[PDB]
């Protein structure tokens, strides 16, 4: 069967790639082609013949779409099922098609981008040469010019997972804060009605403010508008979880809170809001 | 810059 | 009492009207309990906060926050120190025309 199933890997789609996904259960065992040479497989590789096509598929997609796009999606999902790592050579040629399809916007491309962001974010190995371009493309397309809300929600998910880990330090504070501020700026401007991704971003910033405070305290300076917006949001649970952290940061004394709200708090970032109700919140919670 | 933070509880000028 | 204040605040959240009034009616109550040492500094630093520079986006807000804040401040018993220039500025920019004239 190793000689035959390879034919299906040639992207004879006819909606059979979903059936090729069935072979993922087999790859969950070892998939030893990445951690070592390809010759470490024992009479089930002829994963050499499959990795070969998975690598060569970049040809048509980079030399120029939905067909080859879904083919790449499924083949990289199957190959990256068990072993999350893969050689940099294929990334360097595949991530070009990402931007090429991104700038082509002028339906399945959304799912392709979702899968690609899922597969690429597992490991970061570039020496800040192309990774810069990766983060720039992210912040300029998935946040600024993303037409669909699902891809924005997915990038919010990936950056949440990035800020969530604590062990190993794959992300860095600079690009993290850049992504966070670009989100704060655009996510609420271009998607005000879709409260789902807004609540997700607000939960992300609430976690950033709540957990890992001993490590990060400079990032809070730029994200003041995000915190204020989450405090004045129309959702009661988000407002409550934001006020519970806004209150504990100050002494439970009426004079201290009054001085704070009168000289240390800047309401400019609020924006045409009746912020005095937050003053009522703060003055009545200390009772 | 000093270890400042707009979210902190820095309340200056209590008697100044 | 904790069950009353939480629901009171959650009710003031949704209604901008009849919540401005709560601040106008509660702030002077707070001023009453503040000692002279606290009241002096608070009144001396409120004017910088009445200006507060870029806190002007409320210029087009119907119930501008500065309106409610200066109303509450004026409704206190001892609030002597307030500059007339800032009063006229608030009256012109914000919807404080007649209140500012009465104070002046």
């Amino acid at each position: 069967l190793q000689r035959g199933i390879a034919a299906c890997m040639t992207c004879g789609n006819t909606k059979v790639l979903r059936a090729v996904h069935s072979l993922l259960s087999r790859l969950m065992s070892i998939f030893p082609t990445e951690p070592s040479t390809s010759s470490v497989a024992s009479k089930y590789e002829e994963e050499c013949l499959y990795a070969a096509v998975g690598k060569v598929i970049y040809e048509g997609l980079t030399n120029y779409n939905p067909s080859q796009l879904f083919g790449t999606l499924m083949i990289l999902k199957s190959a990256c099922s068990n072993n999350p790592s893969y050689i940099d050579r294929l990334i360097s040629v595949f991530m070009r098609s990402l931007q090429k399809m991104v700038r082509e916007h002028l339906g399945t491309s959304e799912l392709v981008m979702l899968s690609l962001e899922l597969v690429k974010t597992r490991l970061a190995v570039m020496s800040m040469e192309m990774r810069k371009n990766f983060i720039q493309a992210i912040l300029t397309s998935l946040i600024e010019k993303s037409p669909d809300a699902k891809i924005l929600r997915a990038v919010v998910k990936i950056v949440e997972e990035w800020v969530k880990n604590n062990s190993n330090q794959t992300p860095t504070l600079r690009e993290k804060s850049i992504l966070l501020v670009k989100m704060m700026t655009y996510i609420e401007k271009r998607f005000p009605e879709d409260l789902e991704l807004n609540a997700q971003f607000l939960d992300l910033v609430n976690y950033v403010y709540r957990d890992e405070t001993l490590s990060g305290s400079e990032l809070t300076a730029k994200l003041e508008p995000a915190f204020l917006s989450g405090l004045r949001c129309a959702q009661p649970l988000i407002r409550a979880k934001f006020f519970e952290v806004f209150d504990n940061s100050m002494k439970r004394r009426v004079y201290e809170r009054l001085l704070y709200v009168t000289c240390s708090q800047n309401w400019e970032a609020m924006g045409n809001h009746f912020w005095i109700k937050q003053c009522i919140e703060l003055l009545l919670a200390v009772c | 810059v000093p270890p400042r933070s707009l979210f902190d509880r820095a309340t200056p000028g209590l008697l100044k | 009492t904790g069950a009353l204040l939480s629901a009171f605040v959650q009710l003031c959240h949704i209604s901008t009207t009849l919540a401005e009034k709560t601040w106008v009616q509660l702030f002077p109550r707070l001023w009453k309990i503040l000692s002279d040492r606290q009241q002096h500094a608070l009144a001396g630093e409120i004017s910088p906060f009445l200006c507060s520079g870029s806190h002007q986006v409320q210029r087009d807000c119907q119930p501008s926050a500065l309106n409610c804040f200066v109303e509450a401040m004026s409704q206190c018993v001892p609030p002597i120190p307030i500059r007339p220039c800032v009063l006229k500025y608030l009256g012109k920019t914000h919807n404080l025309w007649f209140r500012s004239t009465l104070m002046l």
